[PDB]
């Protein structure tokens, strides 16, 4: 599914502490400034380089 | 930093946070790295340090020979003048 079955995803570090929780469109934003266009249905990218 | 009389910033972040966690702990990495392949002395390359000529000059040998040979016609005597 395109992000519809999810709430949000995030990166968490020992003290719950959330460095980018994001619903999935906003997600995906941030994906579209890395690959121009979105991965496929259900595919969630994060970059850390 | 501006502080306002009487709505003091408090002065501190007090005693109430909350320890979240105790990972805290960055465990020290202990490791062995061997890098051995057998290496062999030579590479091959297209080629390596030449200075190719962007033109040359002429160059040449030499060669000659022969005899002194000669068929010859003389001019004519003629009356002296003087002396």
């Amino acid at each position: 599914n395109a992000g519809t079955d999810i709430n949000y995803l995030s990166q968490r570090t020992a003290n719950f502490s959330d460095t980018r929780k994001l619903d999935p469109k906003t997600w995906a934003a941030q994906t579209r400034r890395r690959i121009a266009t979105d991965f496929p249905k259900g595919v969630y990218y994060c970059d850390n380089r | 930093a501006l502080i306002n009389p009487q709505f003091p910033y408090a002065g501190p972040v007090p005693i109430p946070g909350p320890a979240p966690t105790e990972t805290m702990p960055l465990l020290n990495y202990r490791v062995e790295g061997r890098i051995a392949g057998i290496q062999q002395a030579r590479q091959f390359m297209p080629f390596l340090q030449g200075p190719h000529r962007a033109v040359a000059e002429q160059t040449y040998h030499a060669i000659g020979t022969g005899i002194q040979m000669g068929q010859t016609f003389n001019q004519p005597l003629i009356n002296t003048q003087e002396g």
